[PDB]
C-alpha cells in the first residue's frame, strides 16, 4: 500500500493504497468448494501413468 | 515460524541436548551462524525527485 507512485503538485505522495483496495486474494476465483455444504477446500489426485 | 523463531527452537533443542551426555555426544548444528551485513536501503520518494 505504501508505494509511491507519483509525488504531487502540493508536494503529497501518490500511494498506491490511493488508487487500490490492496488484499490478499486467489491467484484465481475459479474454484469455489464445499464439503456437505459447509466451506471446504481440496485437493483431488490423479495416479500417475503406471 | 521464520528464521529466528526457528534458531531458537534450535538452540532450544541443542541446549536441552547437551545436558544428557549420558546419551548423546557432540549435538551439533551443520550449518552456519547468523552474521552481520551492511544494508544499503535506498528512499523512493528522493530517487524520483
Amino acid at each position: 500500500g505504501k508505494i509511491l507512485l507519483k509525488v504531487n503538485q502540493d508536494g503529497s505522495r501518490v500511494l498506491l493504497r490511493d488508487v487500490a483496495k490492496i488484499e490478499l486474494g486467489g491467484e484465481n476465483y475459479d474454484i469455489i468448494a464445499e464439503f456437505n455444504g459447509q466451506p471446504a477446500s481440496g485437493l483431488g489426485i490423479k495416479l500417475a501413468t503406471g | 515460524l521464520g528464521h529466528e523463531k526457528l534458531t531458537q527452537a534450535r538452540n532450544q533443542l541443542l541446549a536441552e541436548a547437551a545436558k544428557h551426555p549420558d546419551m548423546l555426544t557432540s549435538v551439533r548444528p551443520n550449518g552456519l551462524e547468523d552474521t552481520p551485513q551492511f544494508k544499503i536501503d535506498i528512499d523512493q520518494e528522493k530517487a524520483q525527485a
